[PDB]
RNA sequence: AAACUUUCAACAACGGAUCUCUUGGUUCUCGCAUCGAUGAAGAACGCAGCGAAAUGCGAUACGUAAUAUGAAUUGCAGAUAUUCGUGAAUCAUCGAAUCUUUGAACGCACAUUGCGCCCUCUGGUAUUCCGGAGGGCAUGCCUGUUUGAGCGUCGU
RNA sequence: AGGAAUAGUUUUCAUGCCAAGUCGUACUCAUAACCGCAGCAGGUCUCCAAGGUUAACAGCCUCUAGUUGAUAGAAUAAUGUA
RNA sequence: UGCUGUAAAGCUGGGUCGAACGGCCUCUAGUGCAGAUCUUGGUGGUAGUAGCAAAUAUUCAAAUGAGAACUUUGAAGACUGAAGUGGGGAAAGGUUCCAUGUCAACAGCAGUUGGACAUGGGUUAGUCGAUCCUAAGAGAUGGGGAAGCUCCGUUUCAACGUGCUUGAUUUUUCAGGCCAACCAUCGAAAGGGAAUCCGGUUAAAAUUCCGGAACUUGGAUAUGGAUUCUUCACGGCAACGUAACU
RNA sequence: GCGAGAGACCGAUAGCGAACAAGUACAGUGAUGGAAAGAUGAAAAGAACUUUGAAAAGAGAGUGAAAAAGUACGUGAAAUUG
RNA sequence: UUGGGCCCGGCUCUUGUCUAUGUUCCUUGGAACAGGACGUCACAGAGGGUGAGAAUCCCGUGCGAUGAGAUGACCCGGGUCU
């Protein structure tokens, strides 16, 4: 997932099994202030849901990432 | 198969984590009786049956 | 040990729904810091502390529809008495003394007398 | 052939999980659990059958409600809340 | 004569009898009447700082409030947790709540996490297109309201 | 039905703007991942298909790719099996 | 170790052991085993025996390791021989995938190896499917049977539209008009069906990621063009042509 | 069903199938079928340390009233075996 | 012969608080809850726990005492106004 993050400047979020991806794009907006190029999703093997949210150009993942507190 | 039913991965998804061995510090406990799992599966002795 | 019910009643409805918001981004801090330490029973007390938000405000907006609804002949179902579906069914007080006029006359005419014997 | 190679060709299910009892006993071509008896809108039991009835009875599951409600009757079905002590 | 075999004894095995017990069973008696559309019983899937079960619980998830009580919990760890006290622990008590997806199971469908429609609010330059939040739309029958149909029928 | 005189089209002509939800997606598919109680010589639907010989997609040899798995050692009576 | 009794049995010495138990008078019973191809559990002889022989076939050296016929690398000898022992899928399985560690049990020899065991990682779509359509068929509904669970009917003896279009009016009300033969619903990962390709990238994903280049559907909407004073375009004998062209 | 009190009852092959994570594990397409399995010690004091071994383990040592109690754990019969 | 509206009690139910007398000496034992001596309480010598058979160590048992609440047209005992 950091190596997502380093190079295609995309975040990689576990998100509830329930959400679609409109509703994983507006909740970033508002929790980080960042702007999804797009948002791809997949349900893990076990059972838990993984949202890869790439960001436009006007942000970096990295910096995002260094403030969100996990890198 | 791959294709499959959300229902059936749902499933899967369960059978997969009740798969596990015993932690450990449960043995510490006061009065303890459980040594293992008794409940493991392996996929290819006992089906699930779905 | 976290925050203090008695404290949370005196609070308003705004300030209720700032401390849950805060609540909840502190809950999300200490998931991050999860994965990296990775044991936080703190978690365990942020999560209670939203619960004990979430439940204050519940009964706050529950005793103001009580109180909206108080004397009204209908009244929302959950806010009804709710003992079980057979009592509920039951002849009320009101309905189960109703009387005939030709059963409250005899009662009244022969009611049962208070008498002893040996004298 | 009717033994080990007649087994051989076993791999269309005729049954599948039952929404209603969950068994893997609801019959796919018929659409009726052959345990439950769903989608019928009673439960399938029988008296020749009371070691079925053990198994799927009240007091098997949860009993989410059933549980506290002789704790209810017990206080004549209260309403309202407890009082402080002077 | 050894080896070998057979019998006994000792010790060691194999195995789990015997003896002692017992938060279990079984029978009898005494007392009580309380499930559900105000959504039951049952099902599925989840929930703990470290858990697979069992037990508990429902996105407020081994629990929230309240009442009582009065110093623990404990396998390890740990308060921005606590002790002459609005105070540790407590399914002690329990009257307030929460209560996923379902199920008689109720918008339609269901081997699909498939598809509508209505109202209020809200995002994208929007009564129509696309998105989000909240609230709604089953059947049989009763009483009533309203809007109607029939040269069935009265009167003018 | 609606449309001109200094005005409506028409997005079935060109260019430009916005958006596209949900579930599946790893791996095996078989002389060991399926069913035959098992890593069983059984059973289980289908696509792709090189050179030589030849009537031939048969048999026999070969290239690409893939395997070299199946308890092993020493001897070679009788009776077997092939 | 002995003693008593014809006997059923009773008592005692020595060892082992660790929490209760016996004589006598009576009461009571789920009260005495060698057998029932008895029941459950345990254990022998057989016996280190039958056997571990289909599918051409292995060998040298090094590395690793306590340990190598069986692991890895190199050399070689072979085979499948494209109707494969190759490369993919459907059904079914469900993590067996991958990396790291690892050998008690399992792999009917072995094991440093493994589909085993342990800890983690891993499955990204507007364009591929499902989803939608109907097929044989299945099946609700006014209803007609049946004591009833329910059976029958679906072109179903029925007052069966959650209708649609405009002129707009905002007043979320109207004004009309047009029809209602048919249409609950379910039924295909091989039938029908909107639209994506190439190159690269991982330990393990890719028509899904990255780079580049497109396409489809739904919507909005601006410019340019085209059309109209012969109002709703011209040309070609024609077949027909065109950027448009109520 | 809920709350109680009892017995000339059974005592882990008995007593409910279940005294235990029992309607569990497991089987069957399905209706259904359905086990086994209680006891170290008062207290883990669950054997530090040395030594042989690749290791599992052994030998010393140690704890304990007892190791003739070592999580293969109360006693520990018979068949069978050294 | 007389209806009704209410307050307090009783009864009924639920529930809080409170309670006698050895851990004296000797022996055995790892442990005294065993045996011996001397006692105590007893309307309490049921049962359980605690390092072995515990009335007297703990919880209870027996006996009472004293409070809080709820409910009752359809239970009754007195009071209040029409
Ligand atoms: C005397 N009573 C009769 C009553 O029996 C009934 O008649 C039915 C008639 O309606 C039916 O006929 C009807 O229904 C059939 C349907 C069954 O397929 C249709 O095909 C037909 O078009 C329709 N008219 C006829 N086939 C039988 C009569 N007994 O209805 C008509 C009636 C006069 O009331
Ligand atoms: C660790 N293995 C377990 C083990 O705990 C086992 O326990 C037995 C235990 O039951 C025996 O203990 C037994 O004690 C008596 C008597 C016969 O001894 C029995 O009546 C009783 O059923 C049983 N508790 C014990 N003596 C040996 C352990 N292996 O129980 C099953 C098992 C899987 O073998
Ligand atoms: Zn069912």
């Amino acid at each position: 997932a950091m190596k997502k993050v380093e190079d295609g400047n995309t975040l990689v979020f576990q998100v509830d099994i329930k959400s679609n991806k409109h509703q994983i794009k507006s909740a970033v907006k508002e929790l980080y202030d960042v702007d999804a190029l797009y948002v791809n999703t997949l349900i893990r093997p076990n059972g838990t849901k993984k949202a890869y949210i790439r960001l436009t150009s006007d942000y970096d993942a990295l910096d995002i990432a260094n403030r969100i507190g996990y890198i | 198969p791959s294709q499959k039913s959300f229902r059936t991965k749902q499933k899967l998804a369960k059978a997969q984590k009740q798969n596990r061995p015993l932690p450990q510090w449960i043995r510490l406990r006061t009065d303890n009786k459980i040594r293992y799992n008794a409940k493991r599966r392996h996929w290819r002795r006992t089906k699930l049956g779905i | 040990a976290g925050v203090k019910t008695f404290e949370l009643r005196t609070k308003s409805k705004e300030q209720l729904e700032s401390q849950l918001v805060e609540l909840k981004q502190e809950l999300a801090t200490l998931k991050v810091q999860k994965l990296q330490r990775p044991s936080l029973p703190r978690i365990h007390t942020v999560r209670k502390n939203i619960a004990r938000v979430l439940t204050v405000i519940n009964l706050n907006q529950r005793e103001n529809v009580r109180a909206f609804y108080a004397g009204k002949k209908y009244i929302p179902k959950d806010l009804r008495a709710k003992k079980t579906r057979a009592l509920r069914r039951k002849l009320t007080k009101f309905e189960a003394s109703q009387e005939t006029e030709k059963a409250r006359k005899q009662r009244i005419a022969f009611p049962q007398r208070k008498f002893a014997i040996k004298a | 052939g009717k033994g080990t190679p007649s087994l051989g060709k076993r791999h269309n299910k005729s049954h599948t999980l039952c929404n209603r009892c969950g068994r893997r006993s609801f019959h796919v071509q018929k659409k009726t659990c052959s345990s439950c008896g769903y989608p019928a809108a009673k439960m399938r039991s029988h008296n020749w059958a009371l070691k079925a009835k053990r198994r799927r009875t009240t007091g098997t599951g949860r009993m989410a409600y059933l549980k506290h409600v002789t704790r209810r009757f017990k206080n004549g079905f209260q309403t309202g809340v407890a009082k402080a002590q002077t």
